[PDB]
RNA sequence: AGGUAAAUAAUCUAAAGGGAAACAGCCCAGAUUAAGAUAUAAAGUUCCUAAUAAAUAAUAAGUGAAAUAAAUAUUAAAAU
RNA sequence: AAAAAAUAAAAUAUUUAAAAUCAAAUAUAUAUAUAUUUGUUAAUAGAUAAUAUACGGAUCUUAAUAAUAAGAAUUAUUUA
RNA sequence: AGAGUAGAUAUUGUAAGCUAUGUUUGCCACCUCGAUGUCGACUCAACAUUUCCUCUUGGUUGUAAAAGCUAAGAAGGGUU
RNA sequence: AAGCUAAGUUGAUAAUAAAUAAAUAUUGAAUACAUAUUAAAUAUGAAGUUGUUUUAAUAAGAUAAUUAAUCUGAUAAUUUU
């Protein structure tokens, strides 16, 4: 996971998701592509 | 002249009942409310300097409304003095350690006025999470509501 | 007939509800408790002596814990006191040292005047012994383990270096009049007070202290004691409750 | 919304009643709220279980053609549109297993990686490189059967409760890439990483 | 900043109806003395005052001060004012060009309608 | 920068009162002595704490509710 | 694939505006001529120190069934 | 941007950009300038968490394993 | 010798369990798909949390006696745990 402010999807397999309060992106491809909103 | 007269019944302490259950109001109103009665503000015989309110038994407080998400993140603090010992319990943890009433007398503390009396107003306020209470046979009543109650309603309640 | 009485609509009209339970309720916290299974009995320490292992050879330093009119006077249940408890009384007393109201006590639970009374907390009703029985230290089987209160040795008007090991100033390279006297108390400006628990000089000793997991080495019904291993607070003719061990089985 | 008012097919065998429950719970979000009141249920051959629903869904039962269809009172309402796909899905799902069952198949993957049914079926005993024994005891309603040592098949009414007990059982040791190592949930793949 | 002067960045509901009223009693103002100038000139001219009041004709203000005011480009209504600049002052040194009028000092007496074109 | 250098206005300085939780300077407003009925100002009117009820939006985050923290990301919303 | 059709629920964007255009209104001649005025985004994240939570405090977002009875006490624009 | 075999976002991250912090070097003179606690040691610690270790966990062609690297939660305990 | 001591002796790190942070899931629409929910259902998961444990403080409750040829204390004497 890379926690960060700024949260874009990097490919086309990355998909964003609304959990806990948080956008977090994970991604079915590259799993260095997980992301999450603070 | 308006004040000469037996005052005895203008100064009796009253017992009033509540059924959460059937109150529609929220938490903070119902405290808000509840507040003005133990104060003896609604009676117009009222004088800052003299204590002359009411009793409030509260019963069904388990079914307290409580609006938004303030039942898993309200925080209720406490503090002895010895720092590193602050106490922040959430509504639910409270709720689950002492009951519904106690958050409703936390609420009812908060509304009084900071003085000496505050105290024995709070400990007129009578709060009870279920039904039944002690306290039961000694609301107000009047001899014009009893043919709405049935029958053996009104006996069982007594022997109660 | 009837007496007159008036009802509030208000109460009479009430749906019942029971009450939800509440965390600081007795029967809740009696669920939570950490308790053995088992009553104990009340003992006098009346000294210590070595207890040499006849196979191994090693030898063990063991308080000897007399057991003397060890007697359950009466016990408690859960739905009049809150909790399951057997009242067990140690030894013999006088007429004239006991009072009035409790030799009456003592007369309707039917035992002699008891030289000290204590409760037993337990688990479950089953736990309990039955009332009027006397207790002797084959109770407790040898090898098994046993929790020990008791009011330790009163210390006195202690010192901070006795009471909390402070390291205290040196004894040399210029200390002037302080060599004991641990300093810097309640921080400095930032609290503007002293911090309550500051570690200060005060009475120490002559509180209850709980020793746990000890070793039952010895138990005989013929000299009336138990034999226990190494130490017990308090000092010569302390009174000592045992119970058994609820982390060691 | 499209997959709500997807009519759902029903075989003789097969009954989708509804009804008012007991005691009705009402769950309340910040502004909205949502009154669970209703309680259908599929019944069938292998087995029978209930959805408890809101008030807003009702059911419209058809004689001709073995259809039924699902509508709410306000399909411009968000959350009650978001409720009827939800609920349609859900049916249709107990439908499947009333008639025909769930299943879900669990491959093991490695050197002395597999499982066993150690009381009688009661409780999936599952070997997976561990000291100590791993395994977890099976919900009522799922049957499990071991054709293989390394081959287990996990069976049901409940697709969901079937799943999530699949899901479990995977989460002992879910499949590594550098070896393609593990428990295999169904069909489930994983990129395998160069060796070097 | 150790000094505290607690000043809300926006103002409450009340004081904005405060606000609304005062911009409408300098409005009345305006028209009372517009009005007093027209009935003055008719009497001049040779009326009674009721006759003057019920003019169709009124005469508009021959001073300058007085005939800005009466425009509204210049001087606008309250009924005619924008929700912003009811509220709002402009003020180059603030983020957004905008800053409360009851930051303003002596805003209760001192008057301020028109704001800039586009700021 | 509660800075510093003047300019301008006001208050303070030398001004009691109401408001701004508390408050030299801000918002009102100027005590001759009362009194307390009538207008009010600034500010407020669930409670503490004098005093209210409405419409219409929008928010769900306790955002917020008298001391507005940003570039940027996200999810929405209109419009073209 | 899949359309009672657009009138409205597709994508790709730009956009976030009453300048312009449009609507509403004032003002002049007035059977509607000009000029002035008014009308265009929301939420979350970002969020961050040291005696103790601190909107001043309580507390405030409402729910048919069902009380004489609640339903912001927040924000935006307004009424009495 | 640029490293990072091959790839900016495994890890790396210039110059500029936006904040936070209120520890330091300043800056200001607003405190008393009858505040040594005179800057270091000892005694004693309290508190923060912006986690060093310990517990949980994501990523890590740069996780085979083990070491690690990096990030999240986490201040209970411990840190010569 | 005692006492007290620590160089010595003994004990203990207080389970279980409850909900959880991060994190990992099941079914699943809104949104054909997809999505662990910032929908409804459904799961796990921390030396943290709640408890537990221990110490002290209090005193709900309990059993017992009730004007005393021996009631409960206190002063006094002899001492010490």
């Amino acid at each position: 996971f890379k926690v960060r402010t700024s949260v874009k999807k990097f490919c086309s397999d990355c998909y964003l998701v609304r959990r806990k309060g948080r956008v977090y992106i994970y991604c079915k491809s590259n799993k260095k592509h997980k992301q999450r909103q603070g | 002249s308006q004040k000469i007269g037996h005052s005895g019944l203008a100064f009796a302490r009253l017992w009033h009942h509540v059924d959460v259950a059937r109150d529609k109001r929220t938490l903070g109103r119902l405290a808000s409310a509840i507040a003005i009665t133990l104060i003896g503000r609604h009676k117009p015989v009222y004088h800052p300097s003299q204590d002359c309110g009411d009793y409030v038994v509260v019963t069904n407080c388990q079914k307290i409304r409580v609006t938004g998400k303030k039942f898993e993140q309200k925080t209720y603090w406490s503090h002895s003095g010895r720092p590193g010992q602050l106490k922040l319990q959430t509504m639910n943890k409270v709720v689950a350690d002492k009951g519904f009433g106690e958050i409703l007398k936390k609420a009812v503390s908060g509304m009084l006025p900071k003085n000496k009396l505050r105290k024995q107003r709070l400990d007129r306020l009578k709060v009870f999470d279920g039904s039944e209470n002690p306290y039961k046979q000694n609301i107000t009543a009047f001899a014009h509501e009893q043919s709405s109650i049935p029958e053996p309603l009104k006996e069982s309640i007594f022997n109660q | 007939s009837t007496r007159p009485f008036l009802v509030a609509p208000s109460i009479a009209n009430s749906i019942t509800t029971e009450a939800p339970a509440i965390n600081h309720s007795p029967e809740l916290a009696n669920a939570r408790k950490w308790l053995p299974k088992r009553c104990g009995l009340i003992t006098r320490k009346k000294g210590m002596m070595p207890y040499f292992d006849k196979s191994t050879g090693e030898r063990s330093a063991a308080t000897i814990l007399e057991v003397n009119n060890v007697e359950v006077i009466m016990h408690r249940t859960s739905e009049v006191n809150g909790y399951f408890a057997c009242q067990v009384g140690y030894g013999s007393r006088h007429l004239s040292k006991v009072s009035r109201q409790m030799l009456g006590h003592f007369a309707s639970k039917v035992v002699n005047p008891k030289e000290h009374v204590a409760e037993f907390r337990v688990k479950d009703e089953k736990g309990l012994i039955p009332p009027g029985t006397l207790l002797k230290p084959s109770f407790f089987k040898e090898g098994q383990y046993v929790d020990v209160r008791s009011v330790s040795k009163g210390k006195g008007f202690t010192g901070v270096m006795k009471r909390y090991g402070f390291k205290g100033l040196r004894a040399s390279h210029g200390t002037s009049i302080m060599h004991r006297h641990g300093g810097s108390y309640g921080q400095n400006q930032d609290p503007g007070r002293v911090l309550p628990g500051r570690k200060m000089p005060g009475h120490m000793g002559n509180e209850h202290v709980t020793i746990q997991n000890v070793k039952v080495l010895k138990v005989d019904d013929e000299n009336n004691v138990i034999w226990v291993k190494g130490s017990v607070a308090g000092p010569k003719n302390s009174f000592v409750k045992i119970q058994d061990a609820i982390k060691k089985t | 919304s499209q997959v709500g008012s997807l009519p759902l097919y029903i075989s003789p065998e097969v009954q989708v009643s509804i009804n008012a429950l007991s005691m009705p719970r009402i769950i309340r979000k910040g502004r909205t709220s949502m009154n669970i009141s209703q309680n259908i249920t599929v019944k069938g051959p292998k087995g029978e279980l209930s959805v408890e629903v809101p008030d807003f869904l009702h059911l419209d039962k058809d004689e001709k053609h073995g259809k039924i269809n699902v509508t709410v009172q306000n399909s411009e309402d968000k959350h009650q549109r978001s409720m009827w796909g939800t609920v349609r899905s859900l049916i249709n799902n107990h439908i499947i297993g009333v008639t025909e069952g769930h299943l879900a198949v669990l491959r093991f993957v490695g050197t002395g990686y597999r499982a066993q049914l150690e009381n009688d079926g009661k409780f999936v005993n599952v070997k997976v490189g561990a000291s100590i024994k791993q395994g977890l005891d099976v919900p009522e309603g799922i049957v499990v059967k071991t054709p293989a040592p390394t081959s287990l098949i996990i069976e049901g009414c409940n697709k969901q409760q079937v799943l999530l007990f699949a899901a479990k059982l995977r989460k002992f040791h879910p499949p590594e890439p550098y070896k393609g190592k593990g428990i295999y949930v169904n069909d489930e793949t994983i990129k395998l990483k160069d060796k070097k | 900043g150790g000094l505290l002067w607690k000043i809300p960045w926006r103002m409450s509901t009340h004081q904005k109806t405060r606000q609304r009223e005062r911009l409408r009693n300098v409005d009345q103002v305006i028209k009372q003395l517009t009005l007093g100038l027209h009935v003055q000139r008719c009497q001049d001219k040779g009326l009674t005052y009721q006759e003057a009041m019920e003019s169709k004709k009124k005469y508009k203000p021959r001073s300058k001060s007085l005939r800005l005011l009466n425009k509204p480009s210049v001087f606008p209504k309250e009924n005619q004012m924008s929700s912003k600049d009811k509220y709002w002052t402009f003020d180059k040194k603030a983020v957004g060009y905008r800053k409360g009028i009851h930051k303003v000092p002596k805003w209760t007496k001192i008057s301020i309608r028109k704001a800039p074109k586009f700021f």
